[PDB]
C-alpha cells in the first residue's frame, strides 16, 4: 500500500516543492505559484493545551475507585475486583517494581529523572534468563 | 450428530462447489484475495499484466484450482469414512 | 425496505426481470403494461425516429436501404453527439443483421397476424427476435420453446411467419 | 395522485405579494445578473445588481413564475406580472 | 435485450443559458446524455423514440444556486441483457485464457474452464482461435455465444458466456 500521501505543485514540480505553511489560516501555498494545495489544517499544540505510557507499555494501567454519585457496597465490591485482573499481565510486576524503585528513589530523596531512568532501566531487560531471579531487589538496585 | 453431518455435507460441497472454479488472483504486497471477474477490471492499458489499484502491482493466479481433486478426494474419503455412521443412522430411522 | 431480496432467476421460461414487471402504471394514472419489441421491428421503428429528429434539426436551422443507413446515421450521429457510440453503431449493425425480415410489410403483417391470435407477448416477442425456421430445433436450442407452446401449433405459425420473412 | 394542482381560476390565495417572497425574487434576480442572464429593463450606467432587480421589478417585466403549498401537498401557481407590487 | 420503456429522467441547466430558445436547447442535451450511456439497471441506453411533443413543462430554480432543474419523461430504446439466450455476435480481440466476443454494447467473454474441450484448440494462432468444424473468429466472427449472466457490477459491466452446448459456438 506504501502508506504514503506526498504533497507537490501540479504546476512547478521543481523538487519536493518549496513550499510554506500559513497557520494563522490553516493553509499550505507552493511558494513559487501561489497556488494552494490544501486546506482546513489541525492544530499541533490545542491538544497539549487541552490536557508513563513508554514504561507502562502497551498494555495501558487503569486503577479504579469510588465517587460522589456511587455506593459503597459495590466500589467495595470494586475494591476487591480490581484484583481480578492483575495476574493477566506481568504488569503487576512491572508496577509493583515501579512503586518500589518509587519507594526508594523518593527514600534517598531522587529526582523524577532518576525515578524514570530506573524505570527505564528495568524495563530494559524486566526478564532473562541471566537475570533469573536474584533477590528481585538486587535487580532494582 | 445429524445436523453436524449435514453442515459437513453441505459445507464441503459448497467448499468443492466454489474450489472447482479457477482461482482469481493475489497481490503480494497487500496480501489480499482476488477474484477472476474482480480482475476482468484489473487488466492494464495492454493487457500484459492484471493491474492494481492501490499497489499498481501485477497479479498473479492463486493455488486453488487444482485443490478441487483435493477437496473432493476430501469429501469422497471422508464420506467412505462416516458411511458405517450414515448406515447407522438409516437403521436408526428403520427404529425407534 | 428489509433489503427486499426477492431473489429470481432469469430465463425465458417465465421467470421474468426484477423491474421488467407485467404490469406497471403511467403518468397518465392509466395502467401501462410490459411492451418488449423484437429485433426486426426494432431496426424498422428506430429509422423513423432517426429520420424525424433529422428533418427536426433541418427545420430547426430553418427557424430497407440499410447499406445506406449504417453510414448514414453514423453521419447524423456524429454531426449532433459525438464519435463515442461506435457501440451503437454495432448495436444497430446486430439490428440490421441478424432480423428474420429485412422489409418491414412482413413484419406489418405479422403483426397483424399476432393481434387476432393474442399470443403470450414476451414469448413472441423472443421468437420474433430469434431467427429461425424449425420449431423442433427451436425446442431443443430454448426449453421455454420446448415446455411454454405444443410443437404442431408452434410449426402452423411458424411455417406462416417463416415465408413472408426474407431468407438468408 | 389526483394531479395535486389546482387550475389558475378560483385561486383563494391573497392577490398581493408579499416581503418574503420580495426577497426571495430580488434575490434570485440578484443570481442572473450575477452570472450575466440577460436584462430586460434598459441600463442607465448602474452595475448594481439589486439596484438593477429592483428597477426590473418596478417596471414590471420579471420573467419569473411563483408557487404557493398548501398543507395539504397541491400547490398554486402565479407569475409575478398578475401580482402586484404593493407592500 | 432491445425493448422499449417510458423513461422519466431529470436534468438541470447552467442560468446563464436562460435565453427565449431554450426548449431545443434543453432537446440537445437530452440527446447527448441519453445517447452512448450504459445503466446497471437498464442494460445500455441505444437512443431515444418519440422526438416531438415531448413533455418537460416546469422547471425549478434552486435556493442557492441559479441552476434550474427539469424532468423530462420520454420513450426509448434500450438494451438489456439477461441469462440464457443464445445469440449470434461478433468477436474483435481474443486472449490465450479465452476470446472476447463483442455483443452489442458487451465484451463476453469465455474463460478457460468454460470452453468445451472437445474443441480443438491451437495455440499457434492468430489471433488465438478455438476451431473445430467452422467457428473461426474471423473479419466478422460470427459465433453463436449464449450469456448465462451478465456481470453487473460499477460501472464497467462484463457479460460472461458460455459455448458448452450442442450447435453451440458452431455456426
Ligand atoms: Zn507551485
Amino acid at each position: 500500500p506504501n502508506l504514503n500521501i506526498v504533497l507537490t505543485c501540479p504546476e512547478c514540480k521543481v523538487y519536493p516543492p518549496k513550499i510554506v505553511e500559513r497557520f494563522s489560516e490553516g493553509d499550505v501555498v507552493c511558494a513559487l505559484c501561489g497556488l494552494v494545495l490544501s486546506d482546513k489544517l489541525v492544530d499541533t499544540r490545542s491538544e497539549w493545551r487541552t490536557f508513563n505510557p513508554l514504561l507502562d507499555g502497551n498494555n495501558l494501567s487503569t486503577r479504579i475507585g469510588k465517587g460522589e454519585t456511587t455506593d459503597m457496597r459495590f466500589t467495595k465490591e470494586l475494591n476487591k475486583a480490581q484484583g481480578k485482573n492483575v495476574m493477566d499481565k506481568k504488569d503487576n510486576e512491572v508496577q509493583a517494581a515501579f512503586a518500589k524503585i518509587t519507594m526508594l528513589c523518593d527514600a534517598a530523596e531522587l529526582p523524577k529523572i532518576v525515578k524514570d531512568c530506573a524505570k527505564e532501566a528495568y524495563k530494559l531487560c524486566h526478564d532473562e534468563k541471566t537475570l533469573k531471579g536474584k533477590s528481585m531487589e538486587s535487580i532494582m538496585a | 450428530i445429524k445436523w453436524k453431518v449435514h453442515q459437513v455435507v453441505q459445507r464441503l460441497k459448497d467448499d468443492l462447489d466454489k474450489n472447482s472454479e479457477p482461482n482469481g488472483y493475489m497481490c503480494p504486497i497487500c496480501l489480499t484475495k482476488y477474484t477472476q471477474l474482480e480482475a476482468v477490471q484489473l487488466l492494464n492499458f495492454d493487457r500484459t499484466e492484471f493491474l492494481c489499484s492501490l499497489c499498481d502491482e501485477p497479479l498473479v493466479e492463486d493455488d486453488s484450482g487444482k485443490k478441487n481433486k483435493e477437496k473432493q478426494d476430501k469429501l469422497n474419503r471422508l464420506m467412505d469414512q462416516i458411511q458405517p455412521i450414515i448406515d447407522s443412522l438409516k437403521k436408526i430411522d428403520d427404529s425407534r | 425496505r428489509l433489503k427486499k431480496v426477492e431473489e429470481e432467476e432469469n430465463a425465458a421460461t417465465l421467470q421474468l426481470g426484477q423491474e421488467f414487471q407485467l404490469k406497471q402504471i403511467n403518468h397518465q394514472g392509466e395502467e401501462e403494461e410490459l411492451i418488449a419489441l423484437n429485433l426486426s421491428e426494432a431496426r424498422l421503428v428506430i429509422k423513423e425516429a432517426l429520420v424525424e429528429r433529422r428533418r427536426a434539426f433541418k427545420r430547426s436551422q430553418k427557424k430497407e436501404t440499410r447499406e445506406k443507413e449504417l453510414e448514414s446515421i453514423d453521419v447524423l450521429l456524429e454531426q449532433t453527439t459525438g464519435g463515442n457510440n461506435k457501440d451503437l453503431k454495432n448495436t444497430m449493425q446486430y439490428l440490421t443483421n441478424f432480423s428474420r425480415f429485412r422489409d418491414q410489410e412482413t413484419v406489418g403483417a405479422v403483426i397483424q397476424l399476432l393481434k387476432s391470435t393474442g399470443l403470450h407477448p414476451f414469448e413472441v416477442a423472443q421468437l420474433g427476435s430469434l431467427a429461425c425456421d424449425t420449431a423442433d430445433e427451436a425446442k431443443t436450442l430454448i426449453p421455454s420453446l420446448n415446455n411454454k407452446i405444443s410443437d404442431d401449433e408452434l410449426e402452423r405459425i411458424l411455417k406462416e411467419l417463416s415465408n413472408l420473412e426474407t431468407l438468408y | 395522485l389526483k394531479e395535486k394542482a389546482i387550475p389558475k381560476d378560483q385561486r383563494a390565495t391573497t392577490p398581493y405579494m408579499t416581503k418574503y417572497e420580495r426577497a426571495r425574487i430580488l434575490g434570485t434576480r440578484a443570481l442572473q445578473i450575477s452570472m450575466n442572464a440577460p436584462v430586460f429593463v434598459d441600463l442607465e450606467g448602474e452595475t448594481d445588481p439589486l439596484r438593477i432587480a429592483m428597477k426590473e421589478l418596478a417596471e414590471k417585466k420579471i420573467p419569473l413564475v411563483i408557487r404557493r403549498y398548501l398543507p395539504d401537498g397541491s400547490f398554486e401557481d402565479w407569475s409575478v406580472e398578475e401580482l402586484i407590487v404593493d407592500l | 435485450m432491445f425493448f422499449i420503456k417510458d423513461l422519466s429522467l431529470n436534468i438541470t441547466l447552467h442560468p446563464s443559458f436562460f435565453g427565449p430558445r431554450m426548449k431545443q436547447y434543453l432537446k440537445t442535451k437530452l440527446l447527448e446524455e441519453v445517447e452512448g450511456s450504459c445503466t446497471g439497471k437498464f442494460g445500455y441506453i441505444l437512443c431515444v423514440l418519440d422526438y416531438d411533443n415531448i413533455d418537460i413543462q416546469r422547471g425549478r430554480i434552486l435556493p442557492t444556486d441559479g441552476s434550474a432543474e427539469f424532468n423530462v419523461k420520454y420513450r426509448a430504446v434500450v438494451f438489456k441483457p439477461f441469462k440464457g439466450e443464445v445469440v449470434d455476435g461478433t468477436v474483435v480481440s481474443c486472449s490465450q485464457h479465452g476470446f472476447e466476443v463483442q455483443v452489442g454494447p458487451m465484451k463476453v467473454f469465455v474463460t478457460k474452464h468454460l470452453m468445451p474441450q472437445d474443441l480443438t484448440f491451437n495455440a499457434g494462432s492468430n489471433p488465438p482461435s478455438y476451431q473445430s468444424s467452422e467457428d473461426v473468429i474471423t473479419i466478422k466472427s460470427r459465433i453463436r455465444v449464449k450469456i448465462e449472466g451478465c456481470i453487473s457490477q460499477v460501472s464497467s459491466i462484463h457479460a460472461i458466456g458460455s459455448i458448452k452446448e450442442d450447435y453451440l459456438g458452431a455456426i
